[PDB]
């Protein structure tokens, strides 16, 4: 029972660490968006990277 | 009489020089403002900005 309660506790802290991963309102691990397309060139070309949900 | 009349033609050509000079003096500002507008729209095209910076 103690190991089980510890397992639930670490699962809760893992969920909190996933929720708190964001920089200035955007995140690549929380899963808030499928991708973020960063700028690549002056013509509006985009350097996309798909978000990796955690 | 023709040689005396030519002075008004010289005056008109010089007035036109001054007019295109003023037009270029404002066109420099227009090109700088267009470059800043392209700067803003280009930075705004990125999807990683939060709603406030956008």
């Amino acid at each position: 029972n103690a190991l089980k309660a510890d397992f639930e506790s670490l699962r809760d802290q893992l969920q909190k660490a996933a929720t708190n991963a964001k920089f200035n309102g955007v995140s690549l691990a929380d899963g808030s968006t499928t991708k973020l397309s960063f700028l690549a060139n002056e013509d509006g070309s985009n350097f996309t990277v798909t978000a990796q949900t955690l | 009489a023709t040689a005396s009349s030519l002075n008004s033609v010289k005056d008109s050509l010089q007035r036109g020089q001054s007019t295109i000079d003023v037009a270029l003096a404002a066109g420099d500002t227009i090109t700088d403002l267009l470059t800043k507008m392209k700067e803003k729209a280009l930075a705004a095209s990125d999807t990683s900005l939060n709603t406030a910076s956008f």
